[PDB]
């Protein structure tokens, strides 16, 4: 019966799900729980490099708020 | 060694050129021109021109595909020559590799070299601009200007491609 | 100059010498013409990109456009040389000595 | 009329792909002229601020220029919000 | 224990080889029609993992399905030799088995085992598609009995 | 001015047309079968191909 | 051919604004409104002088106004601002369109109190 | 041009790309814009023969900006000198 | 449908561009101080490195004009570590 | 570095699989096995002999048309120009001329393969 | 942490490809009133593993007349470039975020053709040569149309970034405003991936096996693996282009579920189409693209240049 084809489709589907799920979770893990920053243009890279210096730990994704003003 | 990426790619660029300039079978000549078009893409891309580098790579991939088809039809023989099959091919290939090797060796050792002319071997990074923080790509805006500033260029190139179609049909008709 | 210029100019010289030193296949030499454009494209692109000369960013594209016209014309003649002789050898193209 | 209506039906019968091709290409050339919205396309492109707006040295005789971004003077994008 | 490991590894490679048998698209006469019927929906050889492929380079089994003539004999040997190993031959039908009803002919090879080694002989003129399917399953069980790595171990 | 090197030179054709050559414009020959899906397994179709 | 003058390190010493780009982007619209004057004075000086060394004093007033601007927020709207740029900071592209609700809370706070 | 039809007809076929200080898209300036402006304005209207001598100062600077050859010799000498001291234990680069 | 959404996307792009324009004076002010400090540091370490050399004058301009010139990557990151030079030169181009 | 790592990993894994494929199986090499394939009979002549191209004219045209796409790819960026009158004209001018050349080659029978 | 991400990409791709072969055999089986693999494992689930192991313990052959280096290079390049086509795909986040991700894929797709050309040529065999030259003809047929179709669609997206296609289709699938392009694109990907009714470089019933007739065992498997990896990748590319999935930044897995379903269903249609039609003759493929798709693609490119300008709906550059 045609539904005997589904188990192969399901296994193929789970395999194709993993790359999309893995990349999303890894990006959160590597960027302190946020989306990885996108820097398509030089301005966005400039702001990233500033955040790397401003952080104090050389990590562009560690962000400082009003607690860093005196 | 990563600060010398552009130089390393340019070494492979020359090796590809020596590959097809020694003129083995055009099958292998095409391959060397593909390798040179690949690293050439990387060299241009590393100066901020991703579009230009990708275009030349794409255009030469199409051109070499047609050359391959023409080779099997019009430039083949029983025993196509690799670089080792012919003394003239091998001799030209060896000479180019040795000339390139001694240029690379001396420029690296001294951080400078004179190959007829003076070249600085400090690495290509030193000449880069230090103040980029615009929210666009300068290569894109320059290329995009072909349709606003480059009216006259569009006309002559557009005409030449039309004439190219006309002309190749005249030439190849008996 | 920068050390990248040494290799790109070397590449242009290699393909020029490959062009002037023929063997037999006319196709092999037509490749050297394509190579010479590739070196000219790369060297022009580097100078324009490094100097930030924005409007000149389009001329390497124009360079490629006329490279294809030049290559297409070269292939058109190679076809006609092959039809006449059955090979693309350049030694066959010697009727005009006399 | 009868020459062309006859002509069109022939090509419609034989080469509908080319009839569709020429009809679409003809519209692209013609409609931009008859469209009331074509003017906004250029206004939106100019209203996009890719560059910093370098201020002018106030010499005392510049009423049409504003002193602050929130002043009434200067171009407004109210037409753009509505659009 | 090496004995246990090589025993298991034979099971693995034997299972892979018998579970993925790709016969050469090769048929000679009548018996090729019954072979086509074995691929047809009722028996569906593909459901066993048995897939026809045209190239000898990509084939594991030669089913000699029909009469082998003297004119065709070198060609059959050529395509058998061009099969990568391991390779198996199934002789299908009386003609391929021993010449059959053209046995005394001047132009007929009296059995394809004069030309190639044969693993399974399937009798019939023609064997029914089911008789051939029985022969293929018999080849699978033969492959299942192979002891390549056990014999290598004890060398 | 005749020389040894130009001894073999001949005047060009009156109408500038040199005779067509026949350097070998040979066809490709192909065994289409017997072992071939479309050859029914016992047809050696020897086929001369141009392209 | 002539040495290049440089300011002393002490000449370049200022109290920097140590907040991340997401904080700046959250405050950018109000910051442009509240600090337009020293900002435009400094920009006018750069495009006229064409010299980073001839604009240092104007540059320091950009910082002093920015720090004052951020101290005002910390006084009155420290919490609603924190939710707002935190939401901006999550986005890979730092999009305004993903945070309109927290922007409203921040906007109605500075409007009401400042 | 051999026939200056562009300047006759008041049409701009290609003068817009000739120099890098010309008006660029979105007012993006070239790296050597100031040097080219200064050289061009120095030599305008007096002819090449005079400009070669009289605008030499502006041209060498423009050339220095374009190829940066004297900058690299100054940096090459320092980098070479620093390593000549590193081995001799006579220098400690800062943190 | 595509016309309406693209218009909205254009309005959003302008709002994002204006946010950048608001912050540019601060970023520019910071860029000027950073460039001048890095040059000041390089000058001080040139002084020691090229001290006993015969005729060297420290911090000599290669230009006749006294006009300000933007430094190139070598002049700014001349002596610093590779990882900092590599980030400054190729970091943007190599970022994903 | 991410991209070069991704490229290095992709082709390394492919190379590793080839290495396993060539060094893990049992080999049995002899002349008849490795001879060229041609349906059971020995090939007539070499496979390096010339193979006529009947679409030679289309292949050359592909070169000229492939450069057009390089000229047309920047159009999404060109639509951001304020000078929209000029770009639209020149954008349409280029495409029409590309269409004209196709019409010329089509009508002159350049798209039909030689016999 | 990036190398782990790379492996969480390659390994699923290869496993998805392996089980695509099972799914194809089953779907063709049932569309042909039979069952397909159902003995090797339950419901034939282990059939792909048996095929993979079998092929890699099969003796590989180097033909006596082949050019050894290009013979080995070509299958490596095919699989290596097949995996490289996946690194810019946003699902919803790409492994490598590229400004010109669309162009990168055009370049890598064009370079993947040479794995057909050089494998077929390096074999030094007539059926492999014929198959290779069919690849030249088939590339000449589709690429010019294929890139111009992308250009027409991107005139609504506004950039060559693949992630921007998600933003473009937040309110609606692009298949509505561009279904004429979606049809010609879908057919182009069939020819791009050498799939029926355009399965001409292998052309089994005419060329025995075409460009890979001389390949056996592992080297053959690489071409098979590359071919099926490009089936999936180009149907994912189609889903991103024309059936955009909404992205919720805080629950990206919802995107990956809906996105995966669409790509699977598109991949099924490749099997569905293979089960339904005969094969084009490779000169008829060229005339399909150059005399039907190209005239209409050129016309639609003009239309999609003008339409945003005349409707004042030009997309943002960023
Ligand atoms: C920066 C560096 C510069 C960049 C280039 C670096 C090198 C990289 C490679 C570049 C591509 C090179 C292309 C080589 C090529 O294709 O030539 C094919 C060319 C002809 O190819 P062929 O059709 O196979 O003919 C083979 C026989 O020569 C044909 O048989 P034959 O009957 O002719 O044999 C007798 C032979 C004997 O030659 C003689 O008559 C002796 C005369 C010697 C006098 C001393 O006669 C000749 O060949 C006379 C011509 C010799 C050249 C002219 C010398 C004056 O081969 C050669 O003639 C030898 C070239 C091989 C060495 C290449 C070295 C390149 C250096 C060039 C100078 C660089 C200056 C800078
Ligand atoms: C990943 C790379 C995958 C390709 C690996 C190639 C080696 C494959 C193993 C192999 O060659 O089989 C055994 C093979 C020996 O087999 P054989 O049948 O006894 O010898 C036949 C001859 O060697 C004649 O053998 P042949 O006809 O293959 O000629 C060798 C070679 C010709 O090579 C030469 O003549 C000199 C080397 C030139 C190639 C280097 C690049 C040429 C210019 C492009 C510049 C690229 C720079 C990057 O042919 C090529 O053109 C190969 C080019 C590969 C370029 C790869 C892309 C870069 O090699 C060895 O075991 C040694
Ligand atoms: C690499 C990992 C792949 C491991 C897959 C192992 C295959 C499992 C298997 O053998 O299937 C059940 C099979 C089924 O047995 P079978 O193949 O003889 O069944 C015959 C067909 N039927 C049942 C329909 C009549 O078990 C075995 O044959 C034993 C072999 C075990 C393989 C060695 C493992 C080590
Ligand atoms: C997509 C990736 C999939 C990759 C899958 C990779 C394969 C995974 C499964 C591996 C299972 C173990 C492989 C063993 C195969 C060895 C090949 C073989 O049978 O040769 C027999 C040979 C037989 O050796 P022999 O010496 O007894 O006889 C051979 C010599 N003549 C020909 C003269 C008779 O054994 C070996 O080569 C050594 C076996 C060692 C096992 C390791
Ligand atoms: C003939 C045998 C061939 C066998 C196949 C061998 C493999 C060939 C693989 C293809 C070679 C061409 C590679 C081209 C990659 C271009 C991809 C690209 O442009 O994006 C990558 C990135 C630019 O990113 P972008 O968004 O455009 O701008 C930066 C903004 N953050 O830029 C980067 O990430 C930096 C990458 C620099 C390294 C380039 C090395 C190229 C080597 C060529 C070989
Ligand atoms: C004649 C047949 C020819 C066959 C040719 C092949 C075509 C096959 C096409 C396969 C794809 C069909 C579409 C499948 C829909 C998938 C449904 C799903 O999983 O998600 C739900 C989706 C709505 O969600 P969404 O797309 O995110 O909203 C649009 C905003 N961007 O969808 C809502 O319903
Ligand atoms: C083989 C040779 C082929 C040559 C073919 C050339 C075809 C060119 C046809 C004209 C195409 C452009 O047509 C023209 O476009 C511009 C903008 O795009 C429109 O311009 C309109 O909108 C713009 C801004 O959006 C306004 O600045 C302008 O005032 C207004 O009139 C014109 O109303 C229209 O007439
Ligand atoms: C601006 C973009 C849109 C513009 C479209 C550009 C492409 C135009 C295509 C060429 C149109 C005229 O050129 C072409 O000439 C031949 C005559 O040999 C016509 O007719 C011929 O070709 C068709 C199809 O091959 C055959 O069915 C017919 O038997 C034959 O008479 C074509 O139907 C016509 O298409
Ligand atoms: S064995 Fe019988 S059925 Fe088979 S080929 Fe011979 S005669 Fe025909």
């Amino acid at each position: 019966m045609w539904f005997e084809v589904l188990p192969g489709i399901a296994v193929m589907g789970v395999c194709l799900f993993i790359p999309g799920m893995a990349t999303a979770r890894i990006h959160r893990f590597s960027n302190g729980g946020k989306e990885k920053r996108v820097a398509h243009y030089p301005y966005q890279w400039y702001l990233m490099e500033r955040d790397r210096r401003v952080s104090g730990v050389n990590r562009s994704y560690v962000s400082k708020g009003l607690e860093n003003i005196d | 060694m990563m600060l010398y990426i552009v130089f390393i790619l340019s070494v492979i660029f020359v090796m590809g050129f020596v590959g097809f300039s020694s003129k083995p079978s055009p099958i292998y000549g095409g391959l060397g021109l593909i390798v040179s078009g690949g690293v050439g893409c990387g060299i241009v891309l590393n100066f901020g021109g991703s579009f230009l580098g990708l275009m030349v790579f794409l255009i030469y991939l199409g051109g070499m595909m047609v050359v391959f088809g023409y080779t099997t039809a019009m430039a083949t023989e029983q025993y196509p020559e690799i670089w080792l099959s012919n003394k003239a091919v091998l001799g030209a290939f060896v000479t180019g590799l040795l000339m390139e090797f001694f240029m690379v060796y001396y420029v690296l050792k001294d951080k400078e070299v004179e190959v007829v002319f003076e070249f600085n071997g400090l690495g290509d990074w030193v000449i880069y601009d230090t103040g980029d923080s615009g929210f666009f790509s300068e290569e894109a805006m320059g290329i995009a200007a072909l349709y606003s500033y480059g009216t006259w260029l569009v006309i002559v190139t557009g005409w030449s491609l039309l004439i190219g179609v006309v002309v190749i049909m005249e030439i190849t008709r008996g | 100059m920068s050390m990248v210029y040494m290799n790109i100019m070397m590449a242009f010289t290699v393909s020029l010498v490959g062009l002037l030193m023929y063997r037999s296949h006319l196709m092999s030499s037509l490749l050297c013409l394509e190579g010479m454009m590739l070196s000219l494209f790369v060297m022009a692109a580097l100078t324009i990109l490094n100097s930030h000369f924005t409007l000149a960013s389009m001329m390497p594209i124009i360079l490629l456009v006329f490279a294809a016209c030049e290559a297409a014309l070269g292939l058109s003649l190679l076809v006609m040389v092959s039809n006449t002789y059955g090979t693309d050898y350049v030694q066959n193209l010697n009727l005009l000595q006399c | 009329a009868e020459r062309v209506a006859a002509f069109l039906k022939n090509v419609w019968a034989k080469e509908p792909v080319l009839v569709a091709s020429f009809a679409i290409a003809g519209l692209a050339v013609i409609l931009p002229t008859l469209s009331p919205y074509t003017k906004y396309s250029l206004m939106i492109n100019r209203a996009t601020p890719y560059n910093y707006p370098v201020p002018l040295r106030d010499d005392g005789n510049m009423p049409d220029v504003p002193s602050h971004p929130q002043d009434p003077q200067g171009p407004s994008l109210e037409w753009l919000k509505r659009l | 224990r090496g004995e246990y490991v090589v025993a298991k590894l034979d099971d693995l490679i034997n299972w892979a080889r018998r579970s993925s048998l790709w016969p050469m698209t090769f048929g000679l006469a009548c018996c090729a029609v019954e072979m086509m019927h074995m691929a047809a929906p009722r028996y569906d050889m593909d459901r066993f993992g048995v897939v026809f492929r045209a190239s000898p380079r990509q084939s594991d089994v030669m089913i000699v399905a029909g009469t082998l003539t003297n004119k065709m004999a070198p060609a059959l040997r050529k395509v058998y030799d061009q099969m990568p190993e391991p390779r198996y031959v199934v002789s299908m039908g009386s003609c391929a088995n021993g010449g059959g009803y053209y046995h005394y002919s001047y132009s007929v090879v009296r059995g394809c085992d004069r030309i190639v080694p044969v693993d399974i002989y399937v009798p019939g003129c023609p064997p029914t598609a089911e008789a051939l399917l029985y022969g293929i399953l018999q080849l699978q069980k033969k492959i299942k009995r192979e002891k390549r790595l056990r014999i290598w171990y004890r060398r | 001015y005749p020389t040894k090197e130009t001894a073999h030179w001949k005047p060009p054709p009156w109408n500038d047309v040199d005779p067509p050559k026949d350097t070998l414009v040979s066809n490709l020959t192909l065994n289409f079968g017997p072992q071939h899906p479309a050859a029914h397994g016992v047809l050696r179709l020897v086929m001369e191909l141009s392209g | 051919p002539g040495i290049v003058e440089l300011p002393s390190l002490e000449d370049l010493k200022v109290q920097e604004v140590k907040v991340s780009s997401s904080v700046l982007k959250a405050a950018a619209h109000h910051y442009g409104a509240q600090c337009d004057k020293p900002n435009k004075e400094f920009m006018l000086c750069r495009w006229e002088e064409k010299d980073p060394r001839r604009c240092l004093e104007e540059g320091k007033l950009v910082n002093q106004c920015a720090l004052e601007f951020f101290r005002q927020i910390k006084r009155h709207c420290a919490e609603p601002f924190t939710e707002y740029w935190t939401c901006i900071d999550y986005s890979g592209l730092q999009l305004f369109r993903r945070c309109r609700k927290q922007q409203a809370q921040f906007d109605e706070c500075v409007l009401d109190k400042l | 041009p051999f026939f200056d039809v562009q300047k006759r007809l008041g049409v701009d076929l290609d003068r817009w790309m000739t120099i890098q200080s010309a008006e660029q898209p979105h007012k993006i300036p070239s790296r050597c814009h100031a040097f080219e402006k200064e050289w061009i304005e120095c030599a305008h209207g007096i002819g090449s023969i005079r400009a070669e001598k009289e605008c030499k100062i502006e041209f060498e600077d423009f050339r220095e900006c374009l190829l940066r050859q004297k900058t690299m010799k100054r940096l090459h000498a320092i980098r070479r000198q620093r390593e000549k001291l590193i081995k001799e234990g006579k220098y400690t680069p800062p943190p | 449908s595509m016309m309406k959404w693209n218009r909205e996307r254009r309005r959003l792009q302008i709002e994002d561009f204006e946010a950048r324009i608001a912050l540019m004076p601060l970023l520019q002010a910071e860029k000027d101080r950073r460039v001048l400090q890095m040059l000041r540091e390089n000058l001080e370490e040139e002084a020691t490195v090229m001290k006993d050399v015969p005729g060297w004058k420290v911090g000599e301009s290669v230009f006749h004009t006294t006009r300000w010139v933007t430094p190139m990557m070598g002049e700014l990151y001349g002596l610093r570590a590779s990882e900092e030079v590599l980030s400054a030169t190729y970091g943007f181009i190599w970022y994903t | 570095m991410n991209l070069m790592l991704a490229l290095l990993t992709n082709f390394t894994l492919a190379t590793l699989l080839v290495i396993i494929a060539f060094w893990l199986p049992q080999l049995n090499v002899y002349s008849e096995k490795t001879s060229p394939y041609e349906c059971g009979f020995d090939p007539m002549g070499s496979a390096r002999l010339p193979f006529s191209m009947k679409f030679f004219l289309v292949a050359i045209t592909f070169l000229l048309f492939d450069l057009e796409i390089a000229l047309l790819l920047p159009l999404p960026w060109a639509s951001q120009t304020a000078n929209l009158n000029t770009m639209l004209t020149m954008a349409l001018f280029l495409i029409i001329l590309l269409a004209v050349s196709l019409a010329y080659e089509w009508t002159q029978k350049g798209l039909e393969w030689t016999e | 942490m990036f190398m782990i991400n790379i492996l969480m990409l390659i390994i699923p791709i290869l496993l998805a490809v392996a089980f695509l072969t099972l799914v194809e055999r089953k779907v063709l089986g049932y569309m042909q009133l039979r069952k397909g693999p159902n003995v090797v494992g339950p419901y034939g689930l282990l059939q792909p593993i048996a095929d993979a192991i079998k092929l890699f313990i099969k003796e590989p052959l180097r033909p006596a007349t082949s050019s050894a280096s290009m013979f080995i290079l070509a299958p490596i390049m095919a699989l290596g470039l097949a995996l490289t086509m996946w690194i810019p795909l946003p699902m919803p986040y790409p492994l490598i975020n590229m400004n010109l991700g669309v162009l990168f894929m055009l370049a890598m797709s064009s370079l993947a053709v040479y794995s057909i050309l050089w494998s077929g040529w390096a074999s030094n065999s007539k059926y492999a040569l014929i198959g290779a030259l069919r690849a030249v003809a088939q590339t000449i047929s589709y690429e010019v149309t294929l890139a111009i179709i992308l250009l027409s669609v991107l005139l609504m997206s506004g950039s060559f970034t693949l992630s921007t296609l998600i933003t473009t289709q937040e309110q609606m699938w692009l298949i509505l405003p561009a279904w004429p392009l979606a049809m010609m694109w879908f057919i182009s990907t069939l020819a791009e991936t050498n799939r029926a009714p355009f399965d001409l470089t292998e052309g089994e019933s005419e060329l025995v096996s075409g460009f890979n007739v001389e390949y056996a065992a592992g080297p053959f498997a690489l071409f098979f693996m590359a071919e099926y990896a490009n089936i999936i990748m180009m149907n994912i590319f189609t889903a991103i282009l024309f059936l955009g999935t909404s992205h919720n930044p805080h629950m990206p897995e919802l995107y990956t579920i809906n996105f995966t379903i669409k790509s699977l269903l598109l991949t099924m249609s490749f099997l569905w189409i293979r089960a339904s039609y005969p094969r084009f003759r490779y000169d008829q493929l060229m005339h399909l693209l150059w005399k039907n798709f190209l005239p209409l693609t050129l016309a639609l490119c003009m239309w999609h240049v003008s339409l945003p300008i005349l409707t004042s709906g030009i997309p943002p550059q960023t």
